C-alpha cells in the first residue's frame, strides 16, 4: 500500500522560493534516506551550490523535500540534474569496478 | 514452541542448527564451544541458540 | 562539481559471504548501499497458505509463520512481476509470472516421531526450490497419525514490509582506521607500561616485538573504535602517544546473504535498483 | 508559561550551550537549518588550525536561530545576553 | 586594515589541563603596550602553552582595501565576532560566536573600535 506512489500525484514537485532568489524546494514522494542523504552529499560537491540540505517531517507521510540554493551562474533544477547524472555515473563506475573484481 | 527460525535481531538461519547443537551439547562440549563450532559469531544468534526452551516435547506427550 | 571515482578490492568471496574494500567515496553511498541491499532488494517468500489437515498440535497460523520465513532461491526475483502489479490473473495457484505454488503432506504411520523438514516441500517451478544447507529446518513435529496437508503460494516482495524479503543478514561497513604512533613517547615508557597499554585494548590490535622491544600496529582493521588505549594512554600521562581517526574515503563492506541469492549478485542487484530509483528520481526540465 | 522545553529538548539545549568544543560544519548546519525557521548566522570560526579548511560554526550560534532578530533576552544570573536575536555570552546554570 | 596588531604571551591558564576537552580561557600581557587580554581557545585544535609568544591582530573585513563584511594565508586562528561592551582603562567585550574575549589596555590604544560591529581575530603563534 506504501509503495504504490499515490494516484494523480507526481513524484518530484517543483515550488519555487519567493524570499530567497535561485532557492527552490523539490517534494519527493515515496522516497526515504537513502536518496536524500546521497543527492544532499553530491550537491555539496558542486561549486554553484550554497545551500544543499533535505528533511522527513513526518516519517508516516512518506515524502522527502530538498532544498536547493544556487550562486547566479545554474538553476538549482540544472544542478539536481547535474547531481542525479553524477550519481548514476558513479553507479556505473562502481558497477564495472565491481564486475571487474568479481570475475 | 519449536527453535525460532531466521534470528530475530539479525536475520541469520537458525532453523536447521536446534539437531546439531542438542548432539554438540550430548558430547562433552561447553554451550560457548557448541557455539562456536555451529560458527555463530554475533552474540544474537547465540543467544537465541541458548536461551531456546523445548516445550514442543511436553505438547507431544500430553 | 561531477562524479566520483570509487574503487572496489575483494578481499574473500564465497556464495553466500563477500567481504570487500571501497575507497574513493563518500559515507553516504555507502550507508544507501547498505540499506538498498538490505531493505530494497527482492526475493521470494511464501506468503499465503492453504491448508485443509491440521491435526498438529501447532496453530495454524504459527505453521503459516514459520513456512514463511524459509528461504527460498531468488534467482528470477529481478524478472519476476509482483502480484499487485501482475495483471494477467487476480491471483489464484500457479501464475507463469508472479505466484509459484508449494504442496507439503506429511502422515506419520511409525511408532517414532516423524519430523517435517523443509526438505519435503515440492514446488511446480523447480527454479524456486527452497534453499538446502543439512536437514533442514523442522517446521513441524508429529506423532503417530496426526497428518498435515497445506498449499501454499510464494510471491515476490520488497524486504521493507514484513522484514522476510530480505536476503541480507547484517550488511556492514567501517572506515578502516590508519594508526599514528609518535614513536618517541614511546621510549620514555617502560617495559612494564608497555604491556599495560597492549593489554588495555579489547581486541588485538597492537603487538609487541621481542626484536625490537617496541610496541608494533597488526591487524588495524580490527580496532572497533573504541577509545581504550587512548583512555589508558591519558591515564598514563602520555595525551598524543596514540592517534587514532578514521578515514572518510576508505570503508570496508562485509555482506552475508541468507542463500537466497549469491553475495555477489545481491550488491549487483542493490546497485541496479539504487540505479533504478535515481532514474525514477530524475526529473524532467521544464520551460 | 504553561508550557516548557521538556526533558529531552532542555538536554539538548544545555548540551549545546554548554560544550562549545565540538564545532559544526557547513553540511551538518545547513542540515539542521532545514527545522530552524530563521537564516543561517556567520560561521564565526574561520579557521581554527593552520592547515583546517571548510570553517565551521560554534554550537551557542545553532541554539541563535531560535530567537527572532527583534527580541532582547538578559539573565544577569547565568550570564545570559541575547543581541539582535544572537546568543552572546553564557556561563553555566541553565536556570534560564 | 589592520586596527590593533600586538605581540602576546601567554601568563596562565584557567583550567589549565592538557585532556580537558574543554575551552580554556587564556590569559596574556601585551610587550610595549602592557595590555592585558582574555580569550577563549580550543586547546585541543590549537594548543597554547604557558610562556608561548603570539601576534594578534583585529580587521573589521579580511579584504585588501575596503570591501567590508585576504589575510587568511598569513595567520591560522581567524575568528568572527562582534564588539558589544565598551565600558571600562578602557577595555573591550567581544564574543566570537559565544566565546567571549576582554581586552584590556590604555584608552589611547583602543580608540577607533564602534559599538556594535563586526570584527574579526588573526592570531599567529609565530
Ligand atoms: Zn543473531
Ligand atoms: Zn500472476
Amino acid at each position: 500500500e506504501r509503495f504504490v506512489v499515490p494516484e494523480g500525484t507526481k513524484k518530484v514537485s517543483y515550488d519555487r522560493d519567493t524570499k530567497i532568489i535561485n532557492a527552490a524546494s523539490f517534494t519527493v514522494e515515496r522516497e526515504d534516506h537513502t536518496i536524500g542523504n546521497i543527492v544532499r552529499m553530491q550537491l555539496h560537491r558542486d561549486e554553484n551550490v550554497l545551500f544543499a540540505g533535505y528533511q522527513l517531517p513526518h516519517p508516516l507521510k512518506y515524502k522527502i523535500i530538498v532544498r536547493i540554493h544556487t550562486t547566479s551562474q545554474s538553476s538549482p533544477m540544472q544542478a539536481y540534474n547535474q547531481a542525479i547524472n553524477d550519481l548514476d555515473k558513479e553507479l556505473d563506475y562502481l558497477k564495472n569496478q565491481f564486475e571487474a573484481e568479481v570475475a | 514452541m519449536i527453535i525460532p527460525v531466521r534470528c530475530f535481531t539479525c536475520g541469520k538461519v537458525i532453523g536447521n542448527k536446534w539437531d546439531q547443537y542438542l548432539d554438540l551439547l550430548q558430547l562433552d562440549y561447553t554451550e560457548g564451544d557448541a557455539l562456536d563450532a555451529l560458527q555463530l559469531v554475533r552474540y544474537c544468534c547465540r543467544r537465541m541458540l541458548m536461551t531456546h526452551v523445548d516445550l514442543i516435547e511436553k505438547l507431544l506427550n500430553y | 562539481t561531477y562524479q566520483r571515482f570509487p574503487k572496489i578490492k575483494i578481499r574473500e568471496l564465497k556464495d553466500d559471504y563477500a567481504k570487500f574494500e571501497l575507497r574513493e567515496t563518500d559515507v553516504s553511498m555507502a550507508n544507501a548501499l547498505r540499506r538498498v541491499m538490505i531493505s530494497e532488494v527482492p526475493t521470494v517468500a511464501i506468503d499465503l497458505v492453504e491448508i485443509e489437515v491440521n491435526s498438529s498440535v501447532l496453530n495454524d497460523e504459527f505453521i503459516a509463520h514459520r513456512l514463511g520465513l524459509i528461504p527460498l532461491t531468488s534467482e528470477r526475483a529481478m524478472s519476476m512481476r509482483f502480484s499487485r502489479d501482475c495483471d494477467a490473473c487476480d491471483g489464484d495457484g500457479q501464475c507463469e509470472f508472479c505466484s509459484v505454488e508449494f504442496r507439503l503432506s506429511s502422515k506419520c504411520v511409525t511408532d517414532q516421531t516423524l519430523d517435517v523438514t523443509s526438505r519435503d516441500l515440492y514446488s511446480a517451478d523447480p527454479t524456486v526450490t527452497p534453499v538446502d544447507f543439512h536437514k533442514g529446518i523442522i517446521i513441524v513435529k508429529l506423532r503417530r497419525g496426526q497428518e498435515l496437508k497445506l498449499r501454499a503460494i510464494a510471491r515476490k516482495g520488497i524486504g521493507k514490509d514484513h522484514a522476510k524479503w530480505s536476503p541480507a543478514a547484517t550488511v556492514t561497513f567501517m572506515y578502516e582506521p590508519d594508526i599514528i604512533i609518535n614513536e618517541d613517547m614511546m621510549d620514555t615508557l617502560s617495559d612494564e607500561e608497555k604491556i599495560d597499554l597492549i593489554e588495555s585494548s579489547p581486541t588485538k590490535v597492537f603487538g609487541m616485538d621481542p626484536v625490537t622491544r617496541q610496541v608494533v600496529v597488526v591487524d588495524p582493521e580490527a580496532y572497533t573504535y573504541d577509545e581504550e588505549v587512548i583512555k589508558k594512554a591519558e591515564a598514563m600521562g602520555k595525551p598524543g602517544l596514540i592517534e587514532i581517526s578514521p578515514k572518510d574515503d576508505s570503508f570496508i563492506f562485509t555482506v552475508e546473504s541468507t542463500g537466497a541469492v549469491k553475495a555477489s549478485q545481491l550488491v549487483l542487484n542493490a546497485i541496479d535498483l539504487l540505479k533504478q530509483k535515481l532514474d525514477a528520481v530524475r526529473l524532467s526540465d521544464d520551460t | 508559561n504553561l508550557l516548557s522545553l521538556g526533558q529531552d529538548s532542555l538536554t539538548a539545549a544545555y548540551l549545546v550551550n554548554v560544550e562549545k568544543n565540538c564545532y559544526l560544519n557547513r553540511a551538518q548546519m545547513q542540515q539542521l537549518q532545514m527545522y530552524c525557521p530563521f537564516q543561517l548566522p556567520p560561521p564565526a570560526i574561520i579557521k581554527a588550525s593552520p592547515s583546517s579548511t571548510e570553517p565551521q560554526w560554534t554550537g551557542m550560534q545553532l541554539f541563535g536561530m531560535l530567537f527572532p532578530p527583534g527580541f532582547d533576552y538578559t539573565y544577569p544570573l547565568n550570564n545570559v545576553v541575547v543581541s539582535n536575536g544572537e546568543l552572546l555570552s553564557f556561563s553555566e546554570g541553565s536556570a534560564w | 586594515i589592520i586596527m590593533f596588531e600586538d605581540i602576546f604571551v601567554v601568563d596562565k591558564l584557567d583550567p589549565d589541563g592538557k585532556k580537558f576537552d574543554k575551552v580554556t580561557r587564556v590569559e596574556a600581557r601585551s610587550h610595549n603596550l602592557e595590555m592585558f587580554m582574555h580569550l577563549d581557545v580550543n586547546t585541543e585544535v590549537y594548543p597554547l602553552a604557558v610562556g608561548d609568544k603570539f601576534t594578534l591582530a583585529m580587521a573589521p573585513t579580511l579584504n585588501l582595501d575596503g570591501t567590508p563584511d585576504t589575510l587568511a594565508d598569513k595567520y591560522e586562528y581567524i575568528m568572527h565576532g562582534k564588539l558589544y561592551k565598551i565600558s571600562e582603562k578602557a577595555e573591550l567585550y567581544v564574543s566570537f560566536g559565544g566565546l567571549l574575549m576582554l581586552l584590556q589596555g590604555d584608552p589611547a590604544h583602543i580608540s577607533h573600535f564602534e559599538l556594535d560591529q563586526r570584527l574579526f581575530l588573526l592570531m599567529r603563534k609565530l
